[PDB]
RNA sequence: CAGUAACGGCGAGUGAACAGGGAAGAGCCCAGCGCCGAAUCCCCGCCCCGCGGCGGGGCGCGGGAAAUGUGGCGUACGGAAG
RNA sequence: GGCGCGCCGGGCCCGGGUCUUCCCGGAGUCGGGUUGCUUGGGAAUGCAGCCCAAAGCGGGUGGUAAACUCCAUCUAAGGCU
RNA sequence: ACACGUGCGCGAGUCGGGGGCUACGAAAGCCGCCGUGGCGCAAUGAAGGUGAAGGCCGGCGCCGCCGGCCGAGGUGGGAUCC
């Protein structure tokens, strides 16, 4: 909508909203990222600091599925498997635990950060936080390692 | 005293039973067949020695087979082909030892 | 939302209209600078007609072009969520039997 | 089969037999026109593999290309630009002399169609170059439904567009991680779809 | 020039893009322009299933992936040759070959194997001619429920086991899951320089 | 994927690839090595069908190309012979 | 102008499996040095000039130069689509 | 492209935009074993990598296992309720 614009209210006026004295010019600090170290230090500075200068190694080929590992907390570990299972664990007698297979649901590390609720489980996960393992261990679960 | 396969670590990856596989055809490429051996041989004594070959040669014949090595590398290309050269320059060089004996 | 979804996919139905690129550009005209008495608007090349002399490039020039001249890279289509799609339809059939 | 012991005696260019072939020949090449036909192949072994069945409507011109780089055709050494395009000297041409030497073959025999090329000499001033030309209008051909490619209007100068196998090496094409820049038709191709704007109609 | 707490972000527009500009007014267009020439291919390919030839069950490669199964790009010559089919007959009977498809595995091999005695039961053969059925073909009633595969042909489908909950055992409550896993790191990495120290040793 | 790995007075700026999801989907032929008596090819004369894509069948101590290699089998997925 | 139903004209006298004996590859080209251009390609991604010049359990690749190992992975310097 | 404000939808999810299925309509409707993928749900480190509450009561004036229950802070000010 250009009617809804301020452009429509600047019809009349003169200078059309870019100033009398300091008129709209073309370029007047330079086009784009320009002058980051000389004339427009301070913004960089105050604003984007760590802009200018190398850190740590290069790495020439990175492919991003070598270094693919998602990851899940134990404060929604359950949500994973139907609410049903969480339901069976607890009601029944025999004292069976039921398998969260967080690979299956596309997560290949279990980190520890939830209170899980107290009823045994067995998770096979790829790999294990040691707090994730400890918390799993206290509730009284297995950590099944995977691959 | 039972470990989970791990996918990490120095005996990582997923359980699988392996085929036994017969190699593709196409890796035995650069085999030396009984008759191409032959007619290489054949075309040595009919052609003779490159004029580096005969250098290096005269270079292994006052024994320096490192003055040689450098030889080699510079003139045929790379370290891994020079010390085949050197090792090959020196297997004809052997044959005129025993030729020459009877 | 009838209104809101009804004035974005009503956007979905609608052919591009554009100025042709070469448009106030098929001239090969340049300003007669900083005498002569004119308006250093660049102006038609010589000849024994008309437009020597006139003035080519520019909006406010006859002949000309237009001031940014419309392209056919407009966004002319508004996509919307399906949700709110239905939640149209939902509402417009319920004012229907109203 | 004789070729095989053609093909390893052609290996052994140092040799005392190829050493006087290949600079006697060169001699006889210098005396005869820069592009002449040749009545058969130098190589008949060479020419076996590139296509040449030695049947009616197949051709071979031994072509010369004078030897050395490309210096820049700018009057009195002065490219009236940036530093960077001060050079003129030391610059090298995108194409090599054997594709250069196929597409003066080719050129000249505009009604011929240009198949291969293969090198029978070289001097200080000179490279020598067999190249194998096709009549796609001998009925040996325009019959033969193997060698019926070249007839059709498809294969028209092909040395000129660097699809004969030494014009191919100019462009840097090939499959994996050392011919990206030339991923999908050329390298003019793949710099087009990398600087085209896919503005979708809804975006 | 940069007003105030901004992106510091780089357009991609200093070359001359305007003359570049591929916009998408045939998409509507080329959706029937396929459309109307997958109908068109569907009918000519009469009898035949429409999306094409079966491809094999195949693993993604790259660790991110090989949790998944895909559609390969046709079947290995063991796998036909274990399944007991010809390598130039399998294409014209409507099953994809690349001879360029290894086999590491018995799993992925015998799956295949599998899936090509899944189709050979589900596949009906004409005879090449009408008022000849030949020796390798079918029957007249069963050629008669002859109708095209609207879909990819037996598709591949990615589940896994059913597994029930169990009473956890002794090992696995006592397997330390996490020093396991930092130990495997240290008997990768540090391996190399004890089996050169224990030749130095 | 990705304005990413990387490039860059490492400044301004530049900048892919693989995997994955699709559209489409199709595979192949030689030379060489060898085997069969060049088993192969182009063209001219006559008869005969026949075509406004000059092709089909004969019939010729008719000519030529070709052993400096034509044709059939066969090409890395192996192949050939018994 | 397609599309199969029946005759006839000439072509074509073909397969598959196991077994054992044999056969098996493109060179002034790879590759190396150097130069210039080039690329996202960084001790050189690609391309070209000149020079050096291969091998056959070989050769190429394996995104940091090199030596020493295993391994993995394709068959380059010919062609059609 | 980015930022922030505001309106709408859904909500730890969300979104087909690319593809596919069925005059106005090149629209609209649909897909969920088309959610690939994007962004969000986890950060930090140059990287190797690591990756988000505890105290108690006991079995051997304590200490690492054995065990048990309750257990996501505290203070001050706080619209609103009581």
């Amino acid at each position: 909508p250009s009617r809804l614009r301020k452009t429509r209210k600047l019809r009349g006026h003169v200078s059309h909203g870019h100033g009398r004295i300091g008129k709209h010019r073309k370029h007047p600090g330079g086009r784009g990222n320009a002058g980051g170290m000389h004339h427009h230090r301070i913004n960089f500075d105050k604003y984007h600091p760590g802009y200018f200068g190398k850190v740590g190694m290069r790495h020439y080929h990175l492919k991003r599925n070598q270094s693919f590992c998602p990851t899940v907390n134990l404060d929604k570990l359950w949500t994973l498997v139907s609410e049903q299972t969480r339901v069976n664990a607890a009601k029944n007698k025999t004292g069976a635990a039921p398998i969260i297979d967080v690979v299956r649901s596309g997560y290949y590390k279990v980190l520890g950060k939830g209170k899980l609720p107290k009823q045994p489980v067995i998770v096979k996960a790829k790999f294990f936080s040691r707090r994730a393992e400890e918390k799993i261990k206290g509730v009284g679960g297995a950590c099944v390692l995977v691959a | 005293a039972l470990r989970y396969p791990m996918a990490v670590g120095l005996n990582k990856g997923h359980k699988v039973t392996k085929n036994v596989s017969k190699p593709r055809h196409s890796r035995r490429r650069g085999r030396l067949t009984k008759h191409t051996k032959f007619v290489r041989d054949m075309i040595r004594e009919v052609c003779g020695f490159a004029p580096y070959e005969r250098r290096a040669m005269e270079l292994l014949k006052v024994s320096k087979d490192k003055r040689a090595l450098k030889f080699i590398k510079k003139r045929v290309g790379t370290h891994i082909r020079a010390k085949r050269k050197r090792e090959e320059l020196s297997s004809v060089l052997a044959a005129m030892r025993k030729a020459a004996a009877k | 939302i009838v209104n809101f979804v009804h004035t974005n996919l009503r956007k979905n139905n609608r052919q591009p209209y554009a100025v042709s690129e070469l448009a106030g550009h098929q001239t090969s005209a340049e300003s007669w600078g900083t005498g002569r008495a004119v308006a250093r608007i660049p102006r038609v090349r010589g000849g024994g007609t008309h437009r020597s002399g006139q003035g080519a490039f520019g909006n406010m020039c006859r002949g000309g072009r237009m001031f940014a001249p419309t392209k056919t890279w407009r966004r002319w289509h508004r996509r919307v969520n399906t949700t709110q799609k239905r939640y149209a339809i939902c509402s417009a059939l319920a004012a229907s039997a109203l | 089969g004789a070729y095989k012991y053609i093909q390893e005696l052609w290996r052994k260019k140092q040799s005392d037999v190829m050493r006087f072939l290949l600079r006697v020949r060169c001699w006889q090449y210098r005396q005869l026109s820069a592009l002449h036909r040749a009545p058969r192949p130098t190589r008949p072994d060479k020419a076996r593999r590139l296509g040449y069945k030695a049947k009616q409507g197949y051709v071979i011109y031994r072509i010369r290309v004078r030897r050395g780089g490309r210096k820049r055709p700018v009057p009195k050494g002065a490219t009236y630009g940036k530093p960077v395009h001060h050079g003129v000297n030391q610059l090298k041409f995108a194409r090599s002399l054997q594709s250069v030497a196929e597409e003066r073959a080719g050129r000249h025999c505009g009604a011929l169609r240009v198949l291969n090329s293969y090198w029978v000499g070289e001097d200080s001033t000179y490279k020598f170059f067999e190249v194998i030309l096709i009549d796609p209008f001998h009925k040996a051909i325009r019959r033969n439904p193997d060698t019926q490619w070249i007839t059709k209007p498809v294969h028209k100068h092909r040395e000129m567009r660097g699809l004969t196998s030494a014009g191919r090496k100019s462009r840097g094409l090939g499959k994996g991680h050392k011919f990206h820049h030339t991923i999908g038709g050329s390298r003019r191709a793949a710099w087009r779809r990398r600087n085209t704007l896919q503005l979708h109609r809804y975006r | 020039a940069p007003s105030r707490n901004g992106m510091i972000l780089k357009p991609h527009f200093h070359k001359d893009w305007q003359r570049r500009v591929a916009t998408w007014f045939n998409q509507p267009a080329r959706k029937i322009r396929r459309r109307k020439a997958r109908q068109a291919r569907a009918r000519r390919i009469a009898p035949r299933p429409a999306a094409g030839p079966i491809r094999p069950i195949v693993r993604c490669p790259t660790v991110r992936y090989h949790t998944k199964v895909r559609a390969g790009r046709g079947f290995s010559l063991e796998e036909l040759r274990v399944a007991g089919i010809h390598k130039k007959v399998a294409r014209t009977i409507g099953i994809s070959v690349d001879p360029r498809r290894r086999n590491k595995s018995t799993e992925s091999l015998q799956a295949n194997v599998q899936r090509l005695k899944e189709y050979r039961s589900k596949l009906v053969l004409f005879p090449r001619k009408p008022s000849a059925p030949k020796k390798g073909d079918s029957s007249a009633e069963e050629l008669k429920l002859a109708t095209q595969l609207t879909g990819p042909v037996m598709p591949i489908r990615n589940v896994f086991k059913k597994e029930k909950a169990r009473v956890i055992t002794e090992e696995e409550k006592n397997f330390k899951a996490f020093a396991s896993l930092r130990m495997a790191r240290a008997n990768a990495r540090l391996f190399g320089i004890r089996a050169k120290r224990a030749k130095e040793a």
